[PDB]
RNA sequence: GUCGACGUACUUCAUAGGAUCA
RNA sequence: UUUUU
């Protein structure tokens, strides 16, 4: 019901972003901030989630990525429970925006980009050059 | 006593032994040619296929290999070798394009699950 | 015409051809009529025939059939010279040769041609030189009464009907008896005797018919067991009860070991997949039928086109219905020469790499590679004279088809100026070995 | 003069790799 | 096909 031929027309400000394990260490490459990167790109307030299966796989990374994992665990940045057993966040991130449609993907991975492009009306962030890049978002 | 003439052939043994090495191991050193290292290179890959030498991966040591493969993305042709073989027409070779899809199929190994 | 079993020596085939009988043979079968009264005899051949194409007298029995069992029994006479033994007809110095061969293989002769401790030790069994070999090396961990079923149905022959000579009756019976293993004949056999253990004596009739299993050969292999059991409690310390020859399951190291004792015994008759010594030649594509494979036996005489080399597995092996593919390494008890043209095995049982080099290790069919070089591999110098290191064993004997097994950690100690391997290592104990000198 | 060298502008040849299926 | 301590 939320989506019109391939237009979203329930995705409105202010967003909810799933911030992907491979957005982190890009947005740090780029010195790029999380909060404020989206909110040039969209002009719009962001609100930035990160669930269970990426935040294990952070803590997994080991101590090289201590800073992702600080940025990571910032307050301003909204925590999401998983009530599945597999720790993949990759398969975690489709399952999510196949379930509903209001969720931004904030990813890097060419594999997991493909995948949301096959589901209709799901925007597709990614940061590239020297700030982050939105996909299919008509209201920008 | 007589004991200790045995104690100093045994160290000389091992000093003419530890030379042999070392004039072996320098002339290995000097050669670097491709077709030579590509060579060793492979039947060591048996050998210590063959044998097991390397312990299996426990399904959480894949996991965090993955992990880190993710998070950084370093076997796509992003990276500064690639993008330069590429962009440059000298991934036409074979040799060039070998080395290309071995780096890639490498990474496409740690993304399996 | 009758059909006569022709062994040809040169490649070990077995073939069964109908042939002329000899005029001797003829005569006889026409005495048979002529005993209770005048009698006549049809021949179903011209005279013509008879004279020209029948042989006066069949071959000799000493001339067409192995003689390694012959010469370890003279050679326990101490009859070191069985070629200037008065024979009737003395048999064929190719077929001594081999039998020669076999016998130190087994461990029974020495390079020099006398009996070993061992080459006594067996004669005093009933039995054939491999099947004493079994039974020589099975007093490890109770596996006593387990080869000496194997052995007994192997010297009596296959208590099993096959199929062609015969569907879901026949493979139900053949499901229960190879779950022991996937990969072994032996095991399907132990599993049929020991399992006649628990049936009483009331219904065992009734057993032997309901799975199409040979009534009168598994009597005589129960027969065959009690003789065995006998001799060697009788030597090693006698009555001897049915209920002596009730045993349990294996567990999974005698399993294991059983494969080992077996391939003691037929460790020249150890097969590996073509594919892994000529991938080339012997493609092999997941649509081939596993009855289809190409395997190469050891010790295989070269031929210019390596195909007439190769031998496949038997329709009657359980390995067809495996549904995976087969082993790298198979124990074939003999070759039959199939419709086809093609050369057969009769599997025994799979054998693993480390497990054959450590059996063939006391034969004279393993020789090792230099020391290994590289990352891991590192030759561990304890002293001048001994060292930890990896080498590849190589297996079989450059005339004849031998190949290399998996690289395996050894300890070696200079003797007399040569490195001589004193025992096999696991990949833990090299790794601590490596670690213990770096401390 | 179907001339040599250089400069300039273009054309062209070297791309498939792994897995499954038949 | 036979057949053996
Ligand atoms: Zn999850």
């Amino acid at each position: 019901s939320a989506l019109f031929f391939q237009y979203n027309q329930a995705i409105k400000p202010p967003y909810q972003v799933l911030i992907d394990t491979n957005f982190i260490n890009f947005s740090i490459q780029k010195k790029v901030d999380i909060v404020r990167g989206m909110m040039d790109c969209l002009l719009a307030k962001c609100n930035p989630l990160i669930t269970d299966c990426v935040m294990a796989e952070l803590e997994k990374l080991g101590p090289k990525y201590r800073i992702a994992l600080k940025l990571a665990r910032d307050p301003r940045i909204k925590r999401l429970s998983c009530s599945h057993k597999g720790t993949y966040a990759d398969d975690c991130l489709v399952h999510r925006v196949l379930q509903h449609k209001c969720y931004i993907v904030a990813t890097n991975d060419a594999g997991l980009k493909q995948r949301i492009r096959k589901i209709p009306g799901i925007p597709l962030m990614s940061v590239g050059g020297h700030a982050y890049v939105i996909e299919k978002l008509p209201d920008v | 006593p007589e004991e200790m003439r045995k104690r100093t052939t045994e160290m000389r043994l091992m000093r003419e032994l530890m030379f042999r090495e070392e004039r072996k191991a320098r002339r290995l050193k000097k050669i670097k040619s491709k077709t030579y290292r590509k060579i060793k290179k492979k039947e060591l890959m048996k050998n210590r296929e063959l044998a097991a030498v390397s312990s299996d991966e426990d399904n959480e040591d894949h996991d965090i290999a993955r992990a880190k493969e993710r998070m950084t993305l370093k076997h796509k042709t992003n990276s500064k070798w690639a993008k330069d073989m590429i962009k440059h027409g000298m991934t036409n070779d074979a040799e060039t394009r070998e080395e290309m899809e071995e780096m890639l199929r490498q990474g496409e190994r740690l993304k399996a699950k | 015409r009758s059909k006569e079993r022709k062994y040809n020596e040169s490649n070990g085939v077995q073939s069964f051809e109908v042939g002329w009988v000899s005029k001797a043979s003829a005569n006889q079968r026409s005495g048979r009529a002529g005993r209770t009264g005048p009698g006549h005899c049809y021949r179903l051949y011209s005279s013509a025939v008879f004279e020209h194409d029948f042989e006066q007298f069949s071959k000799p029995e000493i001339l067409r059939m192995p003689v390694e069992s012959i010469v370890l029994q003279m050679k326990s006479m101490a009859i070191h010279n069985i070629i200037n033994f008065p024979f009737p007809t003395p048999p064929d110095r190719v077929a001594l040769s081999k039998a020669i061969q076999l016998l130190q293989y087994l461990g029974a002769l020495d390079n020099k041609e006398m009996i070993t401790e061992d080459g006594k030790k067996m004669s005093l069994f009933p039995l054939s030189p491999r099947f004493s070999k079994m039974l020589l090396v099975s007093d490890e961990k109770a596996c006593l009464p387990y080869i000496v079923a194997i052995v007994s149905a192997l010297s009596v022959g296959d208590p099993f009907i096959n199929e062609f000579e015969l569907r879901s009756k026949f493979y139900k019976s053949r499901s229960q008896f190879s779950k022991l293993d996937k990969f072994s004949d032996v095991f399907r056999l132990l599993s049929v005797v020991s399992a006649m253990d628990y049936v009483p004596k009331e219904q065992k009739e009734i057993f032997m018919k309901k799975n199409f299993l040979r009534g009168k050969l598994m009597e005589e292999i129960v027969k065959l067991r009690k003789q065995l059991m006998y001799i060697i409690k009788s030597n090693t310390s006698v009555v001897i009860r049915n209920e002596d020859l009730k045993s349990d399951i294996p567990s999974v190291i005698q399993i294991k070991l059983l494969k080992q004792m077996i391939c003691a015994g037929f460790v020249d008759h150890v097969a590996v997949r073509a594919d892994v010594l000529f991938p080339d030649d012997a493609k092999i594509t997941n649509r081939t039928s596993i009855i289809n494979i190409p395997y190469i036996p050891v010790l295989a005489t070269r031929t210019p086109n390596i195909e007439d080399c190769f031998v496949y597995i038997h329709p009657t092996s359980i390995l067809n219905n495996l549904g995976e593919m087969p082993p790298k390494y198979m124990l074939y008890y003999s070759l039959h020469l199939g419709g086809n043209n093609k050369t057969r095995m009769n599997t025994l049982c799979d054998i693993a790499s480390t497990p054959l080099a450590n059996i063939a290790r006391k034969g004279l069919l393993l020789t090792y590679s230099k020391p290994l070089t590289g990352q891991g591999l590192k030759t561990v110098n304890l002293s001048p004279t001994e060292r930890y290191c990896y080498v590849v064993p190589r297996f079989g004997s450059d005339l004849k088809i031998g190949w290399d097994l998996n690289p395996i950690a050894v300890h070696q100690k200079k003797q007399k100026g040569q490195w001589t391997v004193i025992k096999f290592i696991t990949r833990k104990g090299f790794q601590t070995i490596t670690g213990e000198e770096k401390e």
